[PDB]
């Protein structure tokens, strides 16, 4: 009596399901039946199967040298950082179960080791930015021009990129407010924002891209610019 | 003088090739374990 | 802007308020198509027996903005010129 | 095997449910280990013996944030401008002390603005110009 | 070849260095009429000292790090991973590539017995420009 | 209705007392909300209070008879709270308005009459 | 098994064709079983909601309609044809022929840009579009 | 003062006005910090025996619990049945951890009493605390049903004697009870900004919240000022509403490719509308490549 | 990159509250399209910081490479330090087998030179502890084919 | 290295054929036979 009602909503659960599979999320269904439910789970667990078979196949046929369309890479690319991530996501939980791998007593081996160096360099640690330093306008043009560097002739970026231009040329016109919220953020700030990923498909492997929200670029980015600067200044990386 | 009058022009000028104008080579506690 | 007619002594001169460019939020990428689409709509004002066909500009940076404000009048010929001409003392005269 | 013939078992067992539960299907439109808690153990013990060395380590740097926010309360500009329309002025000005090079308050006003925000020294140079 | 390019960055920083200290004797600046003979020269170019960006370059450290590190910021590959058109100038010069392309090509008019440049019957070549992307529409890149 | 809203105004009452308070929101002199009513109240500026009968559960506005018992202001309950927000340029009901006292406003020979008439409501 | 709905003789075919007068009627012709045309339904429906304020999608099975094997030259196991007001819209792909598709493309945006690409030259008039791609290398690299 | 109040409560709870439940939420207010100080003298005294349970117990009454547990004798982290009532079994293992390797001295006989009677003390005030907040949920419950239910029985209690009663809570406007209990630590904040159902949620999610919970438990304090809805459905329904919207704030086809009709008016808004994006371009030597010279270095492109 | 690690090694060389925004920064969710999951173990690697944690992690990896001796024969002494391959004696430049040293961003290359001495107690030392009676050393050797 | 390394001549022109038969299947899906260079090798400027 019912075909016209329920088979397109069960064909919307297998595809939210493999949805749910691929987003490393839970997928209950609580008004779903419990042998629909297993039927989905297994179709899931087949294709899951068969998605990870093939992105793996298809990944040696790319990096082997096989020659491939756009698609193809493109869509290999996509299930290989969805894999990525699962694995990366049990590399972190296990992180989180298994302790910290390093020992306490092998913890405060590398750190003796590195307070003896430190020490045996005369190394003065590298303080916060003070308020009026000298260079902080000069750091946080090289930042500013780093990160505009970073964006080329795409005359079509997202919501996110110009906004980014917008807060980079911001902080152009009012360096100081700049330099005042970035060093709120390095004092007070210690909650962030979700980090995107995805990866640059070099053809041998994945190099994972990572797109920080861009109040954080420019943070991290004056930061990035006066600790090399100031580690440069007080020697601290050895010329090897 | 007063000078009450005095024309401005607005213009997209100072487009260079960024190297220096005039042709010159402009130059201008310790961690401790106890 | 000082539109003169050599020969006809009819000078055409636009007042330009300050509140044009007191709160334009402008660079003079406003500035120099303005002074060109309003002295263009000057030219649109007038009948085709009293346009020009020939527009001498005094300062070079206008004769570029002229070109593409005066593309419905492909007739008329926008030079430059060699030599400029006081309308500032238009400016000093007191009625002026 | 082929495929329905690995959900065949499923099938079988799909044949159960009853007819209440077949429209009620929505659509789409919508003891036990703690494994964190002994992560959390080791991972405070090792913050532990590295913060008992790291007090024997003596010079190291760190400010105190709040004293250093008051700080940056204390050096906010009462009077620094419109950011925007002090972008406005400064480009009004530098067309003015451009097309002007031999008016005396075209400087001045430049360097005004140059000092009343901003730093200082682009403002000095200003006038060490306006004055040759 | 990069051993060229060492000893003559050596030998070109050392000539940079006899002829700065022998301009701070003189109380002068250098120009650029000493040094135009190390121009493109040097593996920091001899052209980065003539830079206005240049003081503000010299509180760039680590540059080359993050150039390295770019790949896991910036989607697009860098095939200058390793340098930087600031710091170390442009190690290449491929002008007389094109010159010498050009005339390997047959000239320019040998060149241009390839196109349909005499179907436009434009006297010379000289006084010409294309339109980059002006098309039929009037360009209009931006729609949607 | 509600038997905790007393006194209740009748249509022509209502009518009278709606256009009166579409005139206040008019003049200024009107302050829409239980929580605006009660700091009008509270500062003494409060030329008097309209209330909601129909606003579920009532009790949210009566503590404001109570107030207008400790300021000496009138308070009277308008029928449903859908039209007394409506009489206050507002989309959305409102169960408790203040006509205020202003600076000699030309309302207050009408404020005065309908303080006179809703005095008389409470019997 | 799709949600694509399905003509079962000749008479629901051409009144399929003829009930549009604003949408492209995109048909395929083949069989649902087979590989191919289990590819190219994958990408019929993963569009068939997409392009419907401008297209309409059919799918057709040789076996049970047979007779426009002869003139639509149905010889290959998916055809996908594009009509618009009882006109059948040829498309220049590149492959030799332009009256069908007769492969699947596994890319859905070019299934969007050729139904888009016949309907613009469709309510412009042509009986013939040209594909925006041209289809006769396979780009494959 | 815990005689005074206490023995009032105690004799409050045997007979199962209002100053006393303020009294009491204003004393357990206190006996937090006062536990705060107690916990930092044991911390200080103890850290002789053991420096490393301040880090690894850095909860005060777990704390205060096994160091009462241990004393001198760490010999009680093994096989111990008394520690697995305080601790995680990882908390168990890593004391035991660094109890093996401890670097600290035993203490005296003075000083093991001395942390065991201010221990003994901490457990007292850790329990009258809790006998004062089960008193007061109850009296609170009682005295102002819908407001306990809304905000949490003890901050209502706060909020009812600081306004002074519910009489003058009602009479409050929303306005008011979201800075009752005010006083450089977060300015224009009340009882009800520091409450947990207000701090249940990310930082920049607060201010505007705490205006939900001030006005809709005014709405409850108007609603129990009056005696009705003693069974607290009004507070059910409001908090529902509440943590609905708490839950609200966290966390079509292409069109048919028809061209225009066209731009046939042209000048006044037509201009504008290019001059947003479309606008008065260079339209000279920005869109040429000048087809003889070579105006750049050659292939930097 | 253990992370309380890398904390309390950057409190050594920055400001801690430098420190604690930079180890707070790689304790951020990472965000795939539907995905994200919270990277607590490692270094976020795109962050504009993570070349000087990398520097600064394979620093502290140096020392344990080199030992704090080797690695300051060939730093040099802090008033005085050396270039990148200098020693300031030739005695100090052959004073250990590790003659030179280059940390790339992760990649190590470090030139030894042994005497026959240093190198057959070398590997007695390693067929000690993992003894090659098949002279199976030779199979998994990488060489640059 | 790049002219010691044989192995990436041969590959350099083996790309540099394949960038320029992607060029030449965009003009005409036929391969062709002699194909000028002066398509690919003219500067952009002077029209190439």
């Amino acid at each position: 009596g019912i075909k016209q009602n329920k088979a397109r909503t069960i064909l919307q659960h297998l595809s939210e399901a493999w949805r749910c599979w691929k987003a490393n999320i839970p997928w209950k269904v609580p008004g779903l039946p419990t042998p629909i439910e297993n039927m989905i789970l297994r179709y899931v667990k087949a294709k899951a199967d068969w998605w990870t078979n093939t992105a793996h196949y298809n990944r040696e046929r790319i990096r082997r040298g096989a020659t491939v369309d756009k698609t193809v890479c493109k869509k290999n690319l996509g299930r290989l950082t969805r894999l990525y991530l699962k694995a990366e996501q049990e590399r972190q939980h296990n992180y989180l179960k298994d302790g910290p791998y390093i020992t306490a007593e092998e913890a405060v081996a590398v750190y003796t080791t590195t307070v003896h160096w430190l020490e045996s360099r005369r190394f003065s640690p590298i303080p916060f930015p003070p308020l009026s330093y000298k260079h902080d306008t000069k750091l946080l043009i090289l930042a500013l021009e780093r990160l505009k560097e970073a964006y080329s002739v795409k005359s079509r970026l997202n919501q996110s990129q110009r906004e980014e231009l917008g807060l980079i040329e911001q902080a152009y016109d009012n360096p100081h407010e700049a330099l005042s919220r970035i060093k709120r953020h390095l004092l007070t700030q210690r909650a962030f924002k979700e980090v995107g990923i995805e990866f640059m498909d070099l053809y041998s492997h994945l190099v994972p891209v990572y797109d920080v929200e861009p109040l954080e670029k420019i943070t991290d980015a004056y930061l990035d610019q006066y600790l090399w600067y100031e580690a440069d200044k007080r020697r601290l990386f050895p010329p090897w | 003088d007063e000078t009450y009058g005095v024309n401005v022009q607005f213009e997209s000028d100072e487009e260079e090739g960024d190297e220096d104008v005039y042709g010159e080579v402009r130059e201008e506690c310790t961690l401790s374990a106890n | 802007i000082f539109i003169f007619n050599p020969r006809t002594g009819q000078l055409f001169l636009k007042i330009i308020h300050t509140s044009v460019w007191a709160g334009q939020k402008r660079l003079g990428q406003l500035a120099k198509w303005k002074t060109a689409e309003e002295v263009a709509a000057l030219i649109r004002s007038l009948p085709v027996e009293e346009q020009p066909k020939q527009i001498i500009v005094t300062r070079k940076g206008m004769l570029d903005p002229l070109e593409v404000h005066l593309l419905d009048f492909p007739n008329i010929v926008i030079k430059g010129s060699e030599l400029q001409l006081p309308f500032q003392a238009c400016l000093k005269v007191e009625k002026f | 095997p082929k495929i329905q013939q690995q959900f065949s078992d499923l099938k079988r067992k799909l044949a159960e449910v009853t007819e209440e539960e077949w429209l009620s299907i929505p659509e789409v439109g919508d003891g036990e280990l703690d494994m964190r808690k002994i992560g959390q153990a080791r991972n405070t013990l090792m913050d532990m013996r590295l913060s008992q060395v790291s007090d024997s380590v003596s010079g190291q740097t760190v400010v105190d944030p709040k004293g250093y926010l008051t700080d940056l309360n204390s050096m906010i500009p009462t009077h620094g401008g419109d950011i925007n329309d002090i972008k406005k002025a400064r480009l009004l000005l530098k067309s003015v002390r451009e097309t002007n090079p031999h008016h005396p308050p075209a400087w001045i006003a430049s360097a005004r603005l140059e000092e009343v925000t901003g730093k200082l020294q682009v403002a000095r140079n200003l006038i060490m110009k306006g004055t040759e | 070849p990069w051993e060229s390019e060492f000893i003559d960055s050596q030998r070109v920083w050392a000539e940079y260095a006899l002829k700065r200290q022998e301009a701070i004797a003189q109380n002068r600046r250098l120009t650029l009429e000493d040094l135009e003979d190390s121009w493109d020269r040097g593996i920091p170019r001899i052209n980065t000292l003539f830079q206005k960006d240049r003081h503000t370059l010299a509180y760039d450290k680590g540059w080359r790090v993050r150039t390295d590190f770019k790949q896991y910021q910036v989607l697009k590959q860098n095939p200058f991973w390793w340098t930087h058109q600031r710091h170390d100038g442009k190690l290449w010069n491929l002008n007389n590539y094109r010159t010498d392309m050009i005339q390997a090509l047959g000239g320019v008019e040998g060149i241009l017995e390839h196109t349909l440049f005499k179907g436009t019957y434009f006297p010379t070549w000289e006084g010409l420009f294309w339109e980059k992307a002006s098309g039929f529409e009037e360009s209009m890149k931006w729609k949607k | 209705v509600n038997p905790k809203a007393y006194p209740l105004a009748d249509a022509h009452l209502t009518k009278k007392l709606l256009d009166l308070v579409q005139q206040s929101c008019n003049y200024k002199q009107l302050r829409k909300g239980a929580n605006e009513a009660t700091k009008t109240l509270n500062r003494g500026i409060s030329e008097f209070i309209v209330m909601a009968a129909d606003a579920e559960p009532l009790e949210i506005i009566l503590h404001l008879p109570l107030l207008c018992e400790d300021k000496n202001v009138p308070y009277v309950f308008v029928r449903s709270k859908q039209a007394l927000g409506r009489a206050c340029g507002v989309s959305r009901p409102v169960i408790a308005c203040s006509v205020t006292i202003k600076e000699g406003s030309q309302l207050k020979q009408q404020i005065q009459s309908i303080q006179q008439s809703i005095e008389r409501l409470l019997v | 098994s799709y949600m694509l709905p399905h003509l079962h003789n000749g008479w629901q075919v051409d009144q399929a064709i003829l009930s549009e007068e604003d949408r492209v009627v995109v048909i395929r012709f083949g069989h649902d079983w087979d590989p191919t045309c289990m590819k190219m339904d994958e990408v019929l429906y993963s569009i068939a909601e997409k392009v419907k304020n401008f297209a309409v999608i059919y799918l057709v099975d040789i076996t049970e309609v047979p007779d426009f094997n002869k003139m639509y030259e149905l010889y290959d196991p998916c055809t996908v044809m594009f009509f618009f007001r009882n006109k059948h819209i040829m498309i220049d792909l590149g492959t030799g022929n332009n009256n069908k598709i007769n492969w699947a493309m596994e890319d859905k945006q070019e299934m969007v840009d050729i139904i888009e690409t016949v309907y613009r030259g469709a309510r412009k008039g042509r009986g013939l579009v040209v594909s925006p791609k041209d289809y006769s290398t396979k780009y494959r690299y | 003062m815990f005689a005074e109040i206490m023995m009032k409560i105690e004799e409050y709870i045997s007979k199962q006005e209002y100053r006393v439940i303020v009294d009491a939420n204003n004393l357990t207010v206190e006996i937090e910090n006062e536990l705060n100080i107690i916990h930092k003298f044991i911390r200080d005294k103890y850290s002789k025996r053991f420096p490393e349970l301040e880090s690894l117990v850095p909860n005060a009454l777990d704390y205060i619990r096994t160091v009462k547990e241990l004393g001198n004798s760490l010999d009680k982290c093994k096989n111990n049945e008394n520690l697995q009532q305080i601790l995680t079994n990882a908390t168990i293992m890593v004391v035991s951890v660094t109890a093996s390797t401890t670097q600290g001295q035993q203490l005296s006989e003075e000083e093991l009493e001395r942390l065991e009677e201010a221990c003994d003390m901490a457990l007292e005030l850790n329990a009258s605390k809790h006998r004062i907040y089960e008193y007061v949920e109850s009296r609170m419950s009682f005295i102002a049903p819908n407001l306990s239910i809304i905000i949490g029985a003890s901050t209502a209690a706060k909020i009812m004697g600081v306004a002074g009663g519910l009489t003058n809570l009602s009479k409050m406007p929303a306005c008011n009870i979201m800075l009752l209990g005010a006083q450089s630590v977060l300015p224009h904040t009340g009882y009800i900004y520091h409450s947990d159902i207000v701090q249940s949620l990310p930082p920049d999610l607060r201010r505007k919240a705490a205006r939900l919970v001030a006005a809709k438990c005014t709405l409850a304090a108007r609603v129990d000022s009056f005696h009705e809805s003693t069974e607290g459905k009004v507070g059910y329904e409001l908090k529902d509403e509440i943590e609905r919207k708490f839950d609200k704030w966290q966390e079509k086809p292409l069109p048919a490719p028809l061209d225009g009709q066209r731009k046939k008016r042209g000048g006044r808004r037509y201009r504008k509308m290019k001059e947003r994006l479309g606008l008065t371009e260079i339209r000279k030597q920005a869109n040429r490549m000048s087809f003889g010279e070579i105006e750049e270095d050659a292939y930097q492109e | 990159i253990d992370l309380t690690l890398l904390n309390r090694l950057l409190r050594l060389i920055v400001d801690h509250n430098i420190a604690d925004y930079m180890t707070a920064k790689n304790n951020v969710v990472i965000n795939y399209k539907d995905m994200n999951h919270t990277n607590s173990y490692g270094i976020i690697r795109g962050l504009q910081f993570a070349s000087f944690i990398v520097q600064y992690y394979g620093l502290v990896m140096d020392l344990l490479v080199l030992g704090l001796h080797r690695a300051s024969e060939m730093a040099g002494p802090p008033q005085m330090p050396n270039d990148f391959l200098s020693f300031q004696d030739i005695a100090t430049e052959a004073a250990h087998p590790i003659r030179l040293f280059c940390r790339y961003i992760d990649r190590i290359h470090i030139f030894f030179r042994f005497t026959a001495d240093e190198a057959r107690d070398l590997i007695q030392r390693y067929l000690t502890e993992h003894p090659d009676p098949n002279n199976e050393n030779i199979v998994g050797y990488n060489n640059k084919k | 290295a790049v002219v010691n390394t044989q192995e990436l001549l041969d590959l350099l022109v083996k790309c540099e054929n394949k960038i320029q038969t992607r060029i030449k299947i965009g003009l005409n899906s036929k391969m062709p036979s002699r194909f000028p260079p002066v398509v690919f090798y003219t500067p952009k400027e002077l029209g190439g």
